[PDB]
């Protein structure tokens, strides 16, 4: 139900 | 980079938050306000994360996909 999450560079 | 407050965008989370990257995100509960005080990542980049500012005070990033808005 949660959206997914964008990539991250960290 | 600067900007002029005048034109500040503002955003409600949508959904709850946990940062992975307590030293890089901030958290959300869903229905906060905060103030978007970038779009860039810490190298000026485009980026789907977003630095803000919350209620609470705190500054970081968060997914822009969680927030919506306010116009």
């Amino acid at each position: 139900m949660p959206p997914t999450l964008p990539h991250r560079d960290w | 980079e600067p900007i002029d407050p005048s034109k500040l965008e503002f955003a409600r989370a949508l959904y709850d938050f946990v940062p992975e990257n307590p030293e890089m995100e901030v958290a959300l509960k869903k229905g906060d306000l905060m103030a978007i005080l970038s779009k860039k990542d810490p190298l000026g980049r485009d980026s789907d994360w977003w630095k803000v500012r919350t209620k609470n005070g705190n500054i970081g990033y968060i997914p822009y996909n969680y927030i919506e808005i306010i116009k």
